[PDB]
C-alpha cells in the first residue's frame, strides 16, 4: 500500500517548519551527484538544528517509523544520511569514543541523558515504564549529530549502535560490550520505537 | 487579479526526471496585469496604439520564491528542489 | 531571442501628458523566450501538458534600466522621466 | 523653426554623459510640483558637477546658445534652474557678497579666474583676444554653482550678473559698480558668446 516512513516524509513536506528544516539538513549531508565527501561538521550542525527545531510529530515520524518490508528498513536508515553523519574508514573502539564524547559538552550532555532515560524500570523489570517512552526517544533522537551518532543495524530488529565495535579492549572486553549493547539491546528503546508506531 | 494558487502534487507531476513516491505543495502565480503603473509598461502601451512601436507588457510572476524541497527518491538518493515554488507574486 | 532595441523619438511621443518639443533615444526589450532554464517554468509547462494546471511563462523583460531624463516643457516648467527606459533585458 | 537652445537639449539628452548630469542637477535644483524650497547647495553642488564632468561642446551649448526671439532667452535664462540656485528674498550689496566669495576656496578660485580671463585685450583696445574666447568662457560657466552664481538679466543683450545690487554703498559705490559692471558689461564676455553660437 506505501510506508509509514513514506506516509511520515509527507506529512513533513507538507509542513513549513519540517519541510525547511529537512531540505537544510539533506543540503550538507547529501552526496551522489559525485560520491565526494561532505563537510561533517555542517551535517552534524544540520541534523541537531532538524531535531530540535521540528516538534517531535513530525520528526520522529521520519525516525521511529514502523517497516513492514526490508525497503521500507532502507528508507528509514537513509533518514540520517548515513553515508555522511554515520560511517567513517575504521570503527575506533567504543570506549576511546566514549572518552571523545565526553570531552564535547554537547556530546557529553546528550550521552548522560541517553544512559539516564533508556534504562529498565527496576533491577529485574527488563522494560521500562511507558511513560518514559517520550524521554526515552527525545534522548536518542538527540545523540543524532554528535560524534555518537547512532543508527539501524540490520532489517530484522530496532537494534541500532553508534560506529565503533570492541576490537582491542583487552581486559576492559566486557564493559566496552557493555557500552555497544546498550544500544544494541536496549529494551527500553525498542519498546519506545515500537509504541510510536502503534502496533 | 495577479493572485498566488496551491496545489497539492506528487513530485512525478513536476515531470523533473525523477521516479520517487514523495510528495510537494506547489505553489504559482496567476492572471492578467493592471496595464500601468511604471514609466515603461504606459510608454510601451502609447507606442503600440499611434503605432511608432507583439512584444512588450508586464507579466504576473514570482517575487519570492518557497524554501527548499528534499526528497528521497525509489533509488534510495536523495534530491533537492531549489526556487521551484513561488511564495508571492506581482507584475514585473 | 530576446533583444534590446533603441528608437530616437519625441517626448511626445511618449504620451505622458506632456507639452515639449524635447527628444529622447528610448529603449525596450523583445521577442520570446527559452521557454525553460528555471525550474518553475519546467513544472509550469510539465503541469500544462499533463493538465493538472491561460497564465504562466515568463517574458523578456528590463532587468536594468536606463539614467534619468530631464527637460523643459513649453510653458517653461522642468520634468525628470526615472525607469522610463530599459538598459539590460532577460527572460523573467 | 525651432531654437539653437533647443537644438542643444536635444543634443544633450541623446549624449549618455550630459543627459545623466543634467538630470542630475535639475533633480535637486526644480521645485514647480509644489513650490516649495529647494536644496541651495545639493543644487549649486549638483551645477558645479555638470560643467566640469560634461565636454564644454555640449555643456556650453545649454548656456552660451543664440536666440532670436524672447521665448528662447527664457529657455536660456531657466538653465541654471534660477528660482533655486539664483534669486533670494533680497539682493545684498555687491561688494558684501565679492568677500563672501572670498572666504570661500571654490568661488575665490573662480572668481580671481573669470577677472583673469574675461578682461580688455589692451589698455584701450575694449575687446579681449578671440583665442582667449574659450578661457574667459570656462571662468564664467566656473562661477555657476557658487555664491556668486550669474545669469542673463534681460531679453535684448547678452548682460549677465550675480543676484547683488549697489544699495548701501557709501562711499564705496563706484567701486560696487565697478564690481557689478563687470559682469553687466563685459565687452570680451558678450563677444566670447556671440562668437559660440557663431553669427
Ligand atoms: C500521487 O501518487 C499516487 C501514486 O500511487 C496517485 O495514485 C495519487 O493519485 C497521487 N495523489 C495525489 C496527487 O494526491
Ligand atoms: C519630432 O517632433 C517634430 C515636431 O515638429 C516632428 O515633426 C518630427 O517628425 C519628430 N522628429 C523625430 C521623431 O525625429
Amino acid at each position: 500500500k506505501g510506508n509509514n516512513c513514506l506516509d511520515a516524509a509527507k506529512a513533513c513536506n507538507l509542513d513549513d517548519t519540517c519541510k525547511k528544516y529537512r531540505s537544510a539538513y539533506i543540503t550538507p549531508c547529501t552526496t551522489s551527484m559525485s560520491n565526494e565527501v561532505c563537510n561533517r561538521r555542517k551535517c552534524h550542525k544540520a541534523l541537531r538544528q532538524f531535531f530540535d527545531k521540528v516538534p517531535a510529530k513530525h520528526s520522529y515520524g521520519m525516525l521511529f517509523c514502523s517497516c513492514r518490508d526490508i525497503a521500507c528498513t532502507e528508507r528509514r536508515r537513509q533518514t540520517i544520511v548515513p553515508v555522511c553523519s554515520y560511517e567513517e574508514r575504521e570503527r575506533p573502539n567504543c570506549l576511546s569514543l566514549q572518552d571523545s564524547c565526553k570531552t564535547n559538552y554537547i556530546c557529553r550532555s546528550r550521552l548522560a541523558d541517553f544512559f539516564t532515560n533508556c534504562q529498565p524500570e527496576s533491577r529485574s523489570v527488563s522494560n521500562c515504564l511507558k511513560e518514559n517512552y517520550a524521554d526515552c526517544l527525545l534522548a536518542y533522537s538527540g545523540l543524532i549529530g554528535t560524534v555518537m551518532t547512532p543508527n539501524y543495524v540490520d532489517s530484522s530488529s530496532l537494534s541500532v549502535a553508534p560506529w565503533c565495535d570492541c576490537s582491542n579492549s583487552g581486559n576492559d572486553l566486557e564493559d566496552c560490550l557493555k557500552f555497544l549493547n546498550f544500544f544494541k539491546d536496549n529494551t527500553c528503546l525498542k519498546n519506545a520505537i515500537q509504541a510510536f508506531g502503534n502496533g | 487579479g495577479c493572485v498566488l494558487t496551491a496545489i497539492h502534487l506528487n513530485v512525478t507531476d513536476l515531470g523533473l526526471g525523477y521516479e520517487t513516491k514523495e510528495e510537494l505543495i506547489f505553489r504559482y502565480c496567476s492572471g492578467s496585469c493592471d496595464a500601468a503603473e511604471t514609466t515603461y509598461d504606459k510608454i510601451l502601451k502609447n507606442l503600440s496604439r499611434n503605432r511608432r512601436l507583439k512584444v512588450g507588457q508586464a507579466c504576473c510572476r514570482p517575487i519570492a520564491f518557497d524554501d527548499d524541497l528534499s526528497f528521497l527518491d525509489d533509488n534510495l538518493v536523495y534530491h533537492i528542489l531549489r526556487k521551484h515554488s513561488a511564495k508571492r507574486c506581482g507584475c514585473i
